[PDB]
């Protein structure tokens, strides 16, 4: 039955895939209200649509600006993933559109903030707590990989906690739908697996790796491989020699072991039994797959939420007058979005 | 400690990706 509707997901995925929702609504329509991130591009917004009161996030970038930074395809990339797929762990898209200046997405406001917040002022998570959010990355990258796609930014920065304590996966700026191998030098430091480090080709393994890096980071409250600067990181990263906290399980310290593993034959995902070997593993053994799937699992966490559109579970960036020029800027370039 | 460590580090914020 999993064999069952990951073949419906699909069909579903390559109908949106192949005819892309486009312009679906306009910037009017939206009160912003308070800037929840930053980029170079631009930034997500917490916004009221109008004509429903409902509040949604709308990330805004500058078409000049990824254009300068030679992002246009990965911005295309982002926005046709985002509007195809369906999973209850994807942050889902609402509308898109875009105007003279700029790109827009809206998507689902996920009020509950980034884990990454929780887990630097928490310090650490126990280990059913990491394994609970550990079981939704799992199951997401099951349905990402199973439709060609590969995240390449696994990060609690980028996974944002709903008011059940569930995750939503943001962030598909280097997501990308590829068969067979892929090149670019892409993700963060701290999460890159040995074979991006040194140019080789890769594929949807490096997600398989960089959840063995998020599950460390989440249990031990800091990262297998850090440094001041990032070059010292990848060298850390390809000797691959891991050390694990005193109070890692024995069963954790294995599972870790076979996701950090430098060897694509022996690393786990990426076997003839693939997300299996994962999901079997005993560091998961209390974990029920349907259950996370349904949702019906208890959270082991749940931030606080004052009434719709607050917004205390981020941080304050500085705001910035959105500014429509009068010409359109980068028509070509952006024609499919 | 590894804690230590990290704490002082400059990693702890919000991280980029890269680019070239
Ligand atoms: C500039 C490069 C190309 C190179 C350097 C690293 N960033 C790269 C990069 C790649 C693609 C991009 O779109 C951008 C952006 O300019 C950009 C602009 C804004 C955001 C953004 O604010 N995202 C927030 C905050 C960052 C961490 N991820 C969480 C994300 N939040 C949410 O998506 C969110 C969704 C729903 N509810 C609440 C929040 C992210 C990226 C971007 F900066």
């Amino acid at each position: 039955s999993v064999k069952e509707f990951l073949a419906k997901a699909k069909e579903d995925f390559l109908k949106k895939w192949e005819n892309p929702a486009q312009n679906t609504a306009h910037l009017d329509q939206f009160e912003r209200i308070k800037t929840l991130g930053t980029g170079s591009f631009g930034r997500v917004m917490l916004v009221k649509h109008m004509e429903t009161g409902n509040h949604y996030a709308m990330k805004i970038l500058d078409k000049q600006k990824v254009v300068k930074l030679k992002q246009i395809e990965h911005t295309l990339n982002e926005k046709r993933i985002l509007q195809a797929v369906n999973f209850p762990f994807l942050v889902k898209l609402e509308f898109s559109f875009k105007d003279n200046s700029n790109l827009y997405m809206v998507m689902e406001y996920v009020p509950g903030g980034e884990m990454f917040s929780h887990l630097r002022r928490i310090g650490r998570f126990s280990e059913p707590h990491a394994r609970f959010y550990a079981a939704q990355i799992v199951l997401t990258f099951e349905y990402l990989h199973s439709l060609d796609l590969i995240y390449r930014d696994l990060k609690p920065e980028n996974l944002l906690i709903d008011q059940q304590g569930y995750i939503q996966v943001t962030d598909f700026g280097f997501a990308k739908r590829v068969k067979g191998r892929t090149w670019t030098l892409c993700g963060t430091p701290e999460y890159l697996a040995p074979e991006i480090i040194l140019s080789k080709g890769y594929n949807k393994a490096v997600d398989w790796w960089a959840l063995g890096v998020l599950i460390y980071e989440m249990a031990a409250g800091y990262p297998p491989f850090f440094a001041d600067q990032p070059i010292q990181i990848y060298e850390k990263i390809v000797s691959g020699k891991v050390r694990f906290p005193s109070h890692f399980s024995s069963d954790l310290k294995d599972l870790l072991r076979n996701l950090l593993q430098v060897d694509l034959t022996k690393r786990f995902g990426n076997l003839k039994n693939g997300v299996n070997d994962i999901k079997n593993h005993k560091w998961f053994a209390t974990t029920d797959w349907i259950a996370i799937y349904q949702r019906k699992v208890e959270a082991p966490f749940i931030p606080k939420f004052k009434g719709p559109g607050d917004t205390s579970n981020f941080d304050d960036y500085e705001e910035e007058e959105i500014r429509v020029s009068i010409n359109e800027k980068c028509g070509k370039e952006f024609s499919e979005f | 400690t590894t804690y230590a460590d990290f704490i002082a580090s400059g990693r702890t914020g919000r991280r980029n990706a890269i680019h070239d």
